[PDB]
């Protein structure tokens, strides 16, 4: 089946990057900004499929939110199993994924200002439609992204937040992190605001036979 | 494309220009540029064949700048 | 154990029953080595093939497993022919005449097989310690134990012998025995590198009586085993190859420290003194310098004088006088100036050939580098450090940059290099 | 059993499962074997039988199969190979080995498996346009090699041992990108420690490389993209750091924890397992031609070489075929041909090395097609490098020293003269160049080596390269009333290293101008862009080559490569007195009246040119005609670089030697 997408446009009012508050999280918005960095078109895991190690039973359509999620309770028999699955990478569905960095326009920047930034996520057919240096108007939903490293990623590769640079001492303990959840353990979960975009617009052949076709 | 008489007119004009120069300023590149100008002038008139009048116009344009 | 005993017996019979003409060569070599405190034995593979082909076939397919059995056979024979016991396990050194394999032809087909190859030494590491006899004690019950290790690639037992912990055992460092380990780096012969490829390097390990035997820049021939060790590079299940040295042949007679002693048997000394008495030795030596170059007799005489060198004197007041000769050739193109420089490189026992265009002061005298692991600064040698006690041939000398050329002033006359960089202040010797 | 008609209908809703079924995989193997055995081209000769015959001779481990051949007949198998490479390749390797064991029985003692290399895949992608729809499919991607890991052994059949049950597990085929994961015992019935089963195992050669996008492909002003490529056994060390390559392979995906941790979404890593490699460094003939190497020959082509090599006047046709569309300048063409074929290097008793390559210099007036000749030489040469003027540096034409990003040790990197080892380096506008950059090639031009002493690295490299240079005279134009030394800025040390010097003069002449203009206009007329049609294209493109080329260019490239690779002529019987007299006369007539430096270095160029002319004929011995022709070339190269006052006397004085 074709994973469908719905693209909204022509919203009444447009927002700037400095109007982004947490009270619009989950709402449909439109924003404007200048693109300054784009990444590769990576494949994102959409509908996962696994096989039980012992039964060989097949599970399909396991939704994933922000981290690699395997199924829990086994399928149709008596077999008891909490883990040890094998992803069937061939059966699983994937999608295109891209991350772009944008900053404020030259006019919205005050007289003395260090420009604010944001992370916009393009997915599906909207990849590569924003090029660095251009001025583009995005529209989508404002979301919040947690730190998955302290959410217990399967591999040892995360290695509990390995770092190369020193974090800010000013916001050490000032950034309010929630605790209590069993998956976290004694850890503290943190959040940051990002944007997810569904529609992108920009606001800033010598063959005779094919040429005659286009014109009215 | 180039016709039969166009080639003869082109070689005659190149020979005349080389004679008038005397090799200090005129080379093969001038003949190639004259061919290019003739083709462009032909593209202007929306014609797929080149007439010696076009070569005469290109020759006049080359002479006006030397 | 029912096959190892027969293998040891076969080796001991080989040692004790091999004879050519009227002399047991391998029985006599052991006794001669024991007298001068050399605990080793050198065996030629052709003799082993001639004696019995099954014994050779056993060794050729399982070297790391068979070689220690020959090692213990040698020391069993030694205690019989020397004693009616501070004799350590002997060493086996092998000689081969098989075809030489290039470094770039070594691959997965040659794992766990004895190979023969040649290359250039570029670096020698420092000596390290490896344990052979380990005295062991437990942390709780506290009883003595011992372990014996051979260096042909072990850990302390993950248990207890007689509650004690998982693997409780500590090493009693006194009453433990150790040997000498060294690491060397190899490189391809410059003329055997394929087209458009840069030369590649390889790692070798030597033990005991094969340490301090080569110096950087030497051309050698190596007989050893091609093996791999798992370590550490994002590849899956990949290993790093290296070579364990079994035999070394070196062109330069000089050892690591160049003992300044004679390494010449009387059969060669007689030849040399007979040569020295030739009334026309000067002409013979002159004619031997580049026989493919016409004329230029005085330059060849000067080259001979440079090769022999003068005398060096030390005075009571600490003065040092230079005893080396420097030569400059400033001439017209096409006069064979650059075909003599490369000949002097070949003839000289120690010599380096460099170009003035592609050079620098750090590369010529000495450099200072940072160790990725220790993160400190150490000194690394250069062209004038490698070519110590030899000759350096600098071509295109007029094209040198004026900053790089002035760094040679002290080395040319005072024969020392002074470094005062990054907390390191030393003076290194350089007699070239 | 099934039939080729029955493979059209598919079941299991997936092509991979349809292919891997036992009944389908028996028809596929038979059809592939029939294709291997029974395919014939237009001339009626089976090509794959000849390739298999050559495979055993060369002790090769790989077979090259063209995609067009397998698509023209049995197109369903072509589609299956296009969509599902991994399962098709396992079967096709087995059938290839079975076909190989019909010409060389007992070949399993040399090599145990035969690998298949696919060629001429129709669709070519760029690294920028790779998406998720290309996952697990065969792709063709062009790029530039940047960094190479090096060769390490890798496990092939992985084994495990469990201690409490002492169980030995069956061999496992490693994915080469994912570690073999086993936790269940067939005997122990529970979790147990697993060893690697030390010793008694089979290894393969493994290497990894990074491909960036080529600067030409990248849009102007945008950042390039890169990907990772895994090279298995028989494919290691083929590509070198700095070259531009085209790789056919399989596009795969894998799960990475760090990628999911940093980005924050369940994204996957991608990598390409290389199947075929084709070099495109210096090649502009990629517009046509079929295969992985267009400089390699077959048996019938070698027989045709030996057939056309015994015709009288082969040298004249070879010279006439150099740059056919350029009119005149036959001495330049002769010098270019002599440089292209080359001489023979020598070593006397292992202590005296003699160079065997010819260097050429072109000094001429503007507008005389020197650069076009350099471009033609770049196209025809097997290995070619191009540089111009101020765009090259001292270490850009030589070896440079860089800190390795991984090992963090000073290392050597290549340059223009090293990339063109056993090739040709071309330097356009050789007089508009810094002296410090120009003087870097002094060692490489004669000694054919590069010596570096920097940062603890003391090494000597090898650059067996030939140099063809083009320059402009002082004032832009040549004064025929002055000697050479006052028409150029170069001194004797660099002028002596050149073998052939061609002075190109533009003079006023009505008939010559008329002929040149007629030729140029006809050339522009010819080059205007306005059974199977794909062979009608070939015959039409051959008809245009008929007029101005005695032999086709594709044949000539393989001819030059074969001649350089195989032939090594000698100089047993020759006239020493004539050469000695010529050298003495040339030396005498230089200091007396001349400004062209002649040393012993010019005596050897005559012998090199004689050996080159011998190579042109595919002969193993130099004759008298070749030596006389070399003497004539050298004499004509010296007489025509004089003043107009003494040229007539010098030509008459030197005319006795070139009687023929
Ligand atoms: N006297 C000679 N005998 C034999 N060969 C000679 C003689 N003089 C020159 N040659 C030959 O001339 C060629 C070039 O000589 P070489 O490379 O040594 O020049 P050079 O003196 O270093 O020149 P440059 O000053 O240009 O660097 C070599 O092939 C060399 O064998
Ligand atoms: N017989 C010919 N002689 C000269 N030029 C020719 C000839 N036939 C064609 N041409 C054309 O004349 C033009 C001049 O050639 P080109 O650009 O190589 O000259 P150049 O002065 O040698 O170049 P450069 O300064 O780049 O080295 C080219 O377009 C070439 O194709
Ligand atoms: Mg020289
Ligand atoms: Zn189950
Ligand atoms: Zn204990
Ligand atoms: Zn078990």
């Amino acid at each position: 089946e074709r994973v469908f997408q719905i693209s909204f446009f022509n919203l009444p009012t447009v927002h700037r990057i400095r109007d982004i508050r947490s009270e619009k999280i989950g709402s449909l918005l439109s924003i404007s900004g200048t693109v300054t960095r784009t990444s590769e078109v990576r494949p994102e895991l959409y509908k996962a499929s696994f096989t039980c190690d012992m039964c060989r039973a097949i599970v399909d359509n396991v939704e994933q939110s922000f981290k690699y999620t395997e199924p829990t309770f086994c399928p149709n028999p008596s077999c008891e199993n909490r883990a040890f699955w094998t992803l069937n990478v061939t059966r699983s569905r994937f999608l295109d994924w891209q991350k772009v960095r944008i900053q404020e326009n030259a006019n919205e920047i005050p007289t003395g200002s260090m420009p604010r930034t944001l992370d916009v996520i393009l997915r599906g057919d909207s990849v590569e439609r924003a090029k660095p240096g251009d001025r583009c108007k995005f529209t989508g939903v404002e979301i919040v992204v947690p730190d998955v490293t302290q959410l217990g990623l399967p591999g040892v590769k995360p290695s509990s937040t390995l770092d190369t640079r020193g974090i800010s001492k000013t916001t050490e303990g000032l950034n309010s992190g929630v605790t209590g959840l069993r998956s976290l353990g004694v850890r503290d979960l943190t959040y940051k605001i990002s944007f997810l975009a569904c529609h992108v617009i920009s606001i800033g052949e010598r063959d005779q036979e094919v040429f005659l076709n286009s014109l009215s | 494309i180039l016709t039969k008489e166009a080639r003869s007119y082109l070689v005659e004009k190149y020979k005349e220009l080389r004679k008038d120069d005397a090799s200090y300023r005129i080379t093969v590149r001038q003949l190639e540029s004259m061919i290019r100008l003739s083709e462009a002038i032909a593209r202007a008139n929306c014609v797929d064949e080149i007439t010696p009048s076009f070569i005469a116009e290109a020759y006049d344009l080359l002479r006006q700048s030397i | 154990d029912d096959d190892n005993t027969e293998i040891i017996k076969s080796f001991k019979n080989f040692i004790l029953e091999f004879r050519l003409d009227s002399q047991f060569i391998y029985r006599d070599q052991l006794r001669n080595n024991i007298l001068v405190k050399n605990y080793s034995l050198t065996v030629n593979m052709e003799h082993l093939i001639g004696y019995n082909e099954d014994i050779y076939k056993k060794l050729s397919d399982e070297p790391s497993d068979i070689i220690p059995l020959f090692e213990t056979a040698i020391t069993q024979v030694a205690k019989r022919i020397s004693i009616l016991n501070s004799l350590p396990t002997f060493q086996l050194i092998l000689n081969s005449n098989a075809n030489q394999i290039p470094l770039r032809d070594l691959d997965s087909e040659h794992v766990s097989k004895i190979v023969r190859l040649s290359g250039i030494i570029i670096s020698t590491s420092v000596l390290s310690s490896r344990a052979t006899y380990l005295s062991i004690m437990c942390r709780n019950c506290r009883h003595t134990t011992s372990i014996t290790i051979n260096n042909f690639n072990v850990s302390l037992p993950r248990s207890c012998l007689s509650n004690c912990g998982p693997d409780p055992y500590i090493i009693i460092h006194e009453s433990s025995k150790f040997i000498d380990q060294q690491f060397l780096k190899l490189q391809e012969i410059p003329e055997l590198v394929p087209v458009g490829e840069m030369p590649r390097n390889l790692t070798m390990t030597c033990d005991r009586y094969l340490t301090n035997k080569v110096i950087p820049g030497t051309r050698v021939t190596i007989v050893g085993i091609y093996s791999i060790y798992n370590s550490k590079g994002s590849g899956v299940a990949i290993r790093t190859p290296y070579i364990k040295i079994l035999g070394i042949q070196s062109d330069v007679e000089t050892s690591s420290i160049w003992n300044s002693v004679t390494m010449f048997t009387e059969e060669e000394e007689e030849e040399f003194l007979q040569l020295s008495r030739n009334p026309k030795l000067y002409e013979i030596l002159t004619n031997s310098i580049a026989p493919s170059i016409f004329g230029n007799e005085d330059i060849k005489k000067a080259i001979v004088c440079l090769l022999m060198g003068g005398s060096k004197k030390i005075l009571p007041d600490g003065m040092r006088l230079r005893g080396d000769i420097n030569v400059l050739l400033l001439g017209d193109p096409g006069t064979a100036k650059s075909q003599l420089l490369k000949f002097v490189e070949k003839v000289s026992p120690i010599a380096v050939y460099t170009s003035g265009k592609g050079s620098s002061a750090a590369g010529l005298t000495a450099s200072v580098q940072r160790d990725p692991m220790t993160r400190e600064f150490y000194l690394e040698g250069g062209a004038m450090v490698l070519a110590d006690g030899g000759v350096v041939c600098i071509d295109e000398f007029d094209k040198m940059r004026d900053e790089d050329r002035v760094a040679i002033h002290e080395a040319m006359e005072q024969q020392t290099i002074s470094i005062a960089k990054a907390g390191i202040t030393t003076v290194l010797n350089s007699r070239t | 059993e099934l039939t080729l008609e029955s493979l059209s209908n598919v079941k299991a809703n997936s092509y991979s499962e349809w292919i891997t079924q036992p009944n389908v995989s028996r028809t596929i193997a038979r059809e592939l074997k029939s294709f291997l055995l029974e395919y014939t081209d237009e001339t009626g000769r089976s090509v794959y039988g000849a390739r298999i015959r050559t495979l055993g001779e060369m002790n090769s481990e790989s077979l090259e199969v063209n995609y067009r051949h397998l698509a023209e007949s049995k197109a369903i198998l072509a589609l299956f190979l296009a969509k599902c490479p991994e399962e098709m390749l396992k079967i096709f390797d087995l059938v290839a080995m079975e076909a190989t064991e019909l010409h060389y029985p007992d070949y399993a003692r040399i090599h145990s498996e035969i690998h298949v290399r696919i060629s001429d895949f129709p669709t070519i992608y760029s690294l920028r346009e790779l998406r998720e729809s290309n996952l697990s499919s065969l792709v063709r991607v062009t790029g530039v090699v940047t960094r190479r890991t090096g060769v390490f052994p890798q496990l092939k059949y992985v084994k495990f041992n469990c201690l409490k049950c002492g169980s030995i597990l069956g061999p496992f085929f490693q994915d080469s990108n994912e570690e073999i994961r086993i936790s269940f015992c067939t005997n122990c019935k529970s979790k147990g420690p697993f060893r690697v089963n030390g010793e008694k195992t089979v290894y393969r050669n493994y290497q990894r490389v990074t491909l960036q996008e080529a600067p030409g492909t990248v849009p102007p002003g945008r950042l390039p993209r890169h990907r990772e490529v895994i090279l298995l056994a028989d494919l290691v060390d083929v590509s070198k750091p700095g070259e531009e390559v085209e790789v056919t392979g399989i596009y795969k995906n894998n799960y990475d924890g760090n990628l999911n941790a940093k980005n924050g979404f369940p994204v996957f890593a991608t990598i390409i397992e290389a199947n075929s490699i084709k070099r495109r460094e210096g090649n502009t003939a990629n517009e046509g031609e079929e295969g992985l190497d267009v400089f390699s020959w077959t048996e019938e082509e070698e027989r045709e070489f030996r057939k056309i090599s015994r015709d009288r006047g082969i040298i004249d046709k070879i010279i006439s075929s150099m740059a056919p569309s350029i009119y005149g300048h036959r001495d330049i063409k002769t010098a270019v041909a002599c440089s292209l074929f080359g001489g023979v290097p020598k070593n006397v008793n292992g202590k005296h090395s003699i160079r065997g390559d010819i260097n050429v210099l072109l000094l001429g007036d503007p507008g005389t097609a020197k650069s076009q000749i350099l471009k033609y030489v770049e196209k025809t040469a097997h290995r070619a490098v191009f540089a111009t003027g101020q765009g090259a540096s001292a270490v850009g034409l030589t070896a440079s020293v860089r800190k390795d990003p991984i090992t963090k040790e000073w290392t050597l990197e290549g340059g223009a003269l090293v990339l063109a080892d056993k090739g040709v380096c071309l330097i356009d506008e050789f007089d508009k160049m810094n002296d410090q950059d120009r003087t870097s090639i002094h060692e490489a031009m004669e000694q054919q080596s590069i010596s570096i002493s920097k940062a603890g690295i003391v090494t000597t490299l090898q650059a067996r390269c030939s140099i063809i240079a083009a320059a402009n005279p002082n004032g832009g134009r040549y004064n025929s009333t002055l000697p050479l030394a006052q028409n150029v800025s170069l001194t004797e040390p660099i002028l002596s290293r050149f073998d052939i010097l061609c002075v190109v003069r533009d003079l006023v002449d009505e008939e010559a101008d008329e002929r040149l203009a007629t030729f140029v206009v006809d050339s522009h007329v010819r080059s205007h862009p306005e059974l199977n049609a794909r062979q009608r294209r070939l015959q039409r493109q051959r008809k245009k080559e008929e007029e101005i080329s005695p032999i086709p260019q594709e044949l000539l490239m393989k001819y030059i490569h074969y001649a350089r690779t195989k032939i090594y002529p000698k100089l047993h019987q020759m006239d020493m007195d004539k050469v000695s007299r010529v050298y003495a006369d040339l030396r005498r007539e230089s200091i007396s009246t001349g400004s062209f430096p002649i040393t012993v270095r010019h005596l050897e160029s005559i012998l090199r040119i004689a050996e080159s002319f011998a190579k042109m004929r595919l002969s193993e011995f130099v004759s008298s005609y070749d030596l006389d022709r070399a003497i004539k070339v050298v004499v004509d190269s010296f007489v025509d670089a004089q003043k107009v006052s003494v040229r007539r006397q010098l030509r008459r004085s030197f005319a006795i030697y070139t009687l023929g």
